[PDB]
């Protein structure tokens, strides 16, 4: 192939692609994208990455609204983020810490927008529906047992009299 | 008495011949393409018949074999005939009350079997034939029949069905052993809780989105298929199934009737009622299949939409379907190298396919009451009243279907001297339920669709022609004549005798001819068939052993009358 695309970099597979989808979720009474939404969004990445790194590496790292960079914004509302370390551009997180942390504290990110995990997709973090708890044994075999009783028991008793009675 | 025997005669008729058999059989001939022959084959086939009916019932005032053989003893086969074809019904139409029994017992969970598919086993989405079928139709396919892929295939007996119709049976057995005639009250409640159910269903399924489309799709009589003779065959076997002709106990309930009595009153009301009920169940059911058939394009819509969107990095709403061709055009325009990669993927969808492809088959009014009933508030209470009025009306049918059956086995002094009659009916019942446990295998709804096709279908037609055929060319159309006017005062309308004598016979004589040249000319019987793979119904040929009993399921019924007219002769010589 002749040529270059201005898109690839080595640090490119650390991206990751986040897809919003403001008029689906709300339909009306939805608000705007506009800089200050994309301020609140990189403060609630930097948070859940402060989480990760303080229940489960037991570090403390001082991450900020600078230290979530984001790129190829377009009206759809889908970008690509990568986070850093806190003062140090060269260093990347790997993108599998990333997606540990975003899954940690997806619920709160969705809250802070009032989105539920549909409308805000991160396109490589999947989330769990959640296993359907079964009833004890099965209801309707138990009322078949029932039904089924009560009739065995009406036909012997009506068969018990007609023969009794002649 | 009037009131006693007209409420016992629209009991008999009104079954599930009248909720169930019409919508799916109205669906699958293209709706009003199908209504419009019903109509015309009810003022031809169904008020003079069944008059006709009534009328030997009184004259005779004997049993169905009984009459047909003090007319002509030549004929007398015609009477033990209309017996047969009784147990053939009877031998699968208790499965659909099974069916309901079964529907019934899942309806007392909160998370109800037909309302949310099961996970997929990630725990992150749902299955692919849950997916790609309504949960309804997984239900009903999957968790009730477990229909197996093709005709050829079939496992062992499952247990649950076949538990189901061994419950089913011992209440049949049940109610012919308790009552018989205690059914004043019953009457006066039976023939009113269908119509109370119907019509909270019909509340409900005229305020759903899409109800006009389905209403549109009953009412309309598309003429490219109004030429199928299919569609006539089905409305005239219809017609005889819904009002009882040929089963033979319509002529012996209209035997207990005093003689000064107006049959031609009587046989209108219970011809028209039995319209009007079937037209009802089935604007309800179709209703419904409406919203389902809207909601399915709709969902397709969104579905192009999304797909569109996710690619074109499109506004969260700017693609709609107010404005999806223009903007396919404009995205078509504007690039051609992205948009020739998934033009394949889009998928055409209109209302009118998904009108004929949305639910197909004996399970049409199963989904489409359970996804009306997962539409509701308390889903349980509307569930329960639905399948119990099913219930009703499937146990009334076959009371009256079993005792059509029994009655010449207890009239016959050479079995009653040996068994008591609650060993005849128990025996009647064991081999009816033993016998019927091939619809419970895997394979066992596609025996039950050639039941519900020949079985009780064709036979009902030549059965009714012989009756008629005997009643004004054997007999002697003037002297029957002569003897109903002797009996109620008043001469048959020369309407009936226009009908009685040449319209019907001809009628069902070309309907006839007109089936037989259709099945030759195509040369390939078919069936429809689960595939949950591509989750809808596709169409296969018929094997080689299924013809066979298609075959004799209608021959021995109809081939019956001439063995016995030969046996006849034979004696006499
Ligand atoms: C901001 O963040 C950035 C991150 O983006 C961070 O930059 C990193 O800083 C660290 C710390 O200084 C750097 O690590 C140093 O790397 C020096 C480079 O020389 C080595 O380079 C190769 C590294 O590969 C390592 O890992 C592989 C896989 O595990 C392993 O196989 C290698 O052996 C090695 O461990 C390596 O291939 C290379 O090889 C030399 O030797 C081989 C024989 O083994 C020979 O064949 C080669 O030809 C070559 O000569 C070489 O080893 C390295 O010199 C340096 O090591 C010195 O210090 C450490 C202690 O720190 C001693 O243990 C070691 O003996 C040396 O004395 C150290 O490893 C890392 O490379 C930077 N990364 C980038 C991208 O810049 C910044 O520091 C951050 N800034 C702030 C302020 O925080
Ligand atoms: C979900 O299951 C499908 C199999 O149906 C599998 O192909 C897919 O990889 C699974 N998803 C994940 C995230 O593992
Ligand atoms: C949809 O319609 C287009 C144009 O009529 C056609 O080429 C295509 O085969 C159809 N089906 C699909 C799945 O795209
Ligand atoms: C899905 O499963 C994950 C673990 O695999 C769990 O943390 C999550 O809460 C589940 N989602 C639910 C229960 O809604
Ligand atoms: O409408 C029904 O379901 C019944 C079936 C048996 C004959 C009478 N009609
Ligand atoms: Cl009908």
């Amino acid at each position: 192939f002749v040529g270059w695309s201005t898109d690839w970099s080595p640090y490119a597979d650390q991206s990751i692609k986040v897809r919003i989808s403001l008029k689906s979720a709300l339909g009306d009474k939805a608000y705007e994208w506009n800089d200050n939404e994309m301020y609140l969004f990189r403060s609630s990445v930097a948070y859940a990455m402060r989480q990760y790194f303080l229940k489960v590496k037991n570090q403390m790292i001082l991450f900020g609204e600078e230290d979530v960079r984001v790129a190829n914004l377009k009206p759809r509302i889908s970008f690509n983020f990568f986070v850093t370390a806190p003062k140090n551009v060269s260093d990347i997180i790997p993108r599998t810490e990333v997606e540990k942390a975003i899954r940690m504290s997806r619920s709160r990110i969705n809250d802070a927008f009032r989105l539920n995990d549909n409308s805000l997709e991160f396109l490589g973090i999947q989330p769990t529906l959640g296993p359907p708890n079964q009833p004890p044994v099965s209801i309707w075999l138990i009322v078949f047992g029932v039904v089924m009783g009560v009739i065995v028991v009406g036909i012997v008793i009506l068969i018990f009299t007609g023969i009794r009675d002649r | 008495n009037s009131l006693q025997f007209v409420f016992a005669c629209i009991s008999y008729a009104v079954g599930l011949g009248n909720v169930w058999r019409f919508p799916y059989l109205c669906q699958m001939y293209g709706g009003g393409s199908f209504l419009v022959p019903y109509i015309i084959m009810l003022i031809v086939e169904g008020m003079p018949l069944l008059y006709l009916e009534l009328a030997v019932g009184q004259r005779m005032r004997q049993g169905s074999i009984g009459a047909w053989r003090t007319i002509s003893p030549y004929l007398s086969g015609v009477g033990v005939a209309s017996v047969v074809v009784s147990f053939f019904l009877s031998m699968y139409y208790n499965v659909i009350n099974a069916w309901a029994f079964w529907y019934l017992f899942h309806s007392f969970q909160d998370p109800l079997p037909w309302s949310v598919c099961p996970l997929n086993g990630n725990h992150t989405g749902y299955d692919e034939e849950c997916e790609k079928a309504s949960s309804t139709q997984y239900f009903w396919y999957r968790k009730t029949l477990n229909i197996s892929p093709s005709l050829q295939e079939n496992g062992g007996v499952q247990w649950e069905p076949a538990l189901c119709l061994l419950l089913a049976w011992l209440v049949v057995y049940l109610c012919i052993l308790r009552g018989t005639e205690s059914t004043g009250k019953v009457v006066y409640f039976t023939a009113s809780l269908p119509y109370c159910v119907l019509i909270i269903y019909l509340i409900r399924g005229l305020t759903l989105h899409g109800a006009t489309n389905g209403l549109m799709y009953m009412f309309t009589p598309k003429i490219e298929q109004l030429a199928n003779p299919k569609a006539w065959i089905n409305a005239a076997t219809q017609i005889f199934f819904s009002l009882g002709l040929g089963f033979g106990s319509l002529i012996a309930f209209a035997s207990y009737n005093e003689p000064s009595n107006n049959c031609q009153k009587h046989a209108i009301i219970v011809s028209l009622i039995n319209s009007f009920t079937s037209i009802f169940a089935s604007i309800v059911t179709f209703s419904i299949y409406g919203f389902k058939a809207t909601f399915n394009y709709e969902n397709c819509l969104k579905k192009v939409s999304l797909l569109l969107t996710n690619t074109f990095d499109l506004e969260d709403g700017f693609l709609t379907a107010s404005n999806l061709e223009q903007v396919k055009g404009y995205l078509a325009s504007a690039y051609p190298s992205k948009y020739s990669e998934m033009f394949p993927q889009i998928k055409n969808c209109s209302l009118e396919s998904e009108l004929d492809t949305a639910v197909q088959g004996t399970g049409l009014a199963f989904i489409v009451y359970t996804e009306a009933i997962k539409n509701m508030e308390v889903s349980q209470l509307w569930s329960v009243l639905y399948f119990f009025m099913l219930l009703m009306l499937g146990i009334g049918s076959m009371l009256g279907n079993t005792a059509a059956i029994l009655t010449p086995l207890t009239d016959s002094k050479i079995i009653s001297s040996h068994l008591p009659k609650e060993a005849i009916s128990g025996l009647v019942c064991l081999v009816n339920c033993a016998i019927g446990m091939v619809f419970t295998m895997e394979a066992g709804n596609y025996w039950f669709d050639i039941f519900n096709d020949y079985a009780a279908t064709l036979s009902l037609l030549l059965i009714v022609l012989v009756e008629t055929i005997a009643v004004c060319y054997v007999y002697g159309l003037r002297r029957f004549e002569s003897d109903l006017k002797a009996m109620t005062g008043r001469a048959v309308s020369w309407y009936w005798k226009v009908m009685w004598a040449g319209v019907s016979p001809l009628l069902i004589v070309s309907l006839f001819v007109f089936y037989l040249s259709d099945y030759i000319l195509t040369g390939t019987l078919k069936y429809q068939a689960w595939d949950a793979s591509q989750g809808q119904l596709v169409t296969k040929d018929y094997p080689a052993y299924a013809l066979a009993v298609i075959g004799l399921l209608v021959a021995s019924s109809t081939m019956c009358i001439p063995l016995a007219a030969l046996g006849t002769f034979v004696q006499r010589r």
